[PDB]
């Protein structure tokens, strides 16, 4: 019924929303990743805290931007490597649970402003259409229904601006959306959604890429009342 | 609330496939037994169905001690 992304995932959202083309989205994400590799590499890291925006902001030292607000108690920050080091040492002294990500850059920060020109030169003004699938973005926290809006500048801003993930989740809950299925090889964000509504399903699992995990996934989907085209999996056979 | 604690331990054991209530000591924390978020949600569903009360999926982090969760369910 609706499609929501998160950072690069939003690209796939476009690729499935019908507003873009498969080749268009593939090329755009390829050029975005290539630019990030060429420039952003070796320049920072991501740190997550199991706290809200208020708690993180109240003790954030200079040199750190809030990367994303995943909810009332899940906030991730991106910035310079050593500024994040000082911040994590401070919180370690405070004892608040935190985590680091093995990343050599910082997204959704001022660093994105370094290669806006390069992003424009790569490709801009892609033929964005009206998405066939009603697509709710997180950059604007609002559905986009108009052709041409999803331009290269839009992707630059998406890489540049933050994520109001938790607020978007609450809004979708208020919009009557209850079933939230995650398309990921590993459970990624089912926990915050469970804390929010308690009904979400992961697709696959790390080290569990077998068919059994997939079948179990569609089974859990079917149990909650959603119709499933089972007969495609199994062909006809003899009489029993 | 002894019956409540026994039922909680048995339900958690069946969620994780353990032998029974004894196999999961009440003194052990929920995370120590090997519970994870989805499994915690499954135990939330189990306990909510068992008692009929409105139970949040995130109570496991608030009361990692099974006796604490049982006493909360008592009230």
């Amino acid at each position: 019924d609706a499609v929501v992304g998160h950072s690069q995932g939003e690209i796939a959202a476009a690729c499935v929303s019908g507003a873009l083309s498969l080749e268009d989205a593939a090329k755009v994400v390829a050029l975005r990743s290539q630019a990030i590799a060429a420039e952003l590499s070796g320049r920072g890291g991501m740190a997550s805290v199991a706290l809200g925006e208020d708690d993180v902001v109240s003790r954030l030292v200079d040199g750190v931007e809030v990367a994303a607000v995943n909810g009332p108690s899940s906030v991730v920050i991106a910035g310079d490597a050593h500024a994040l080091d000082a911040t994590l040492e401070i919180l370690s002294g405070e004892g608040i649970r935190v985590r680091r990500v093995a990343v050599d850059y910082a997204s959704h920060t001022r660093h994105v402003e370094d290669i806006r020109d390069t992003l424009a030169e790569t490709l801009a003004g892609i033929s964005a259409q009206a998405p066939a699938v009603p697509f709710y973005s997180t950059v604007t926290s609002e559905w986009v229904r108009d052709a041409g809006v999803l331009d290269g500048g839009y992707w630059y801003r998406n890489l540049r601006n933050q994520v109001r993930f938790g607020a978007a989740a609450t809004a979708l809950l208020e919009q009557g959306h209850t079933v939230f299925v995650e398309v990921s090889a590993h459970p990624v964000t089912v926990q915050p959604l469970s804390e929010l509504t308690g009904d979400a399903i992961g697709t696959l699992r790390r080290e569990d890429g077998g068919l059994r995990r997939l079948l179990a996934s569609m089974g859990e989907l079917f149990v909650r009342g959603i119709d499933v085209d089972w007969t495609a999996m199994v062909p006809a056979a003899g009489w029993v | 609330a002894a019956a409540l604690l026994d039922l909680v331990r048995r339900h958690a054991a069946e969620v994780l496939g353990h032998s029974g209530a004894e196999s999961v000591h009440s003194g052990r924390t929920f995370k120590d037994a090997g519970f994870d978020s989805l499994t915690a949600v499954e135990l939330r569903n189990r306990l909510a169905a068992a008692t009929g009360l409105t139970l949040s999926p995130a109570m496991i982090f608030d009361y990692p001690k099974p006796p604490a969760l049982a006493d909360h369910l008592r009230a």
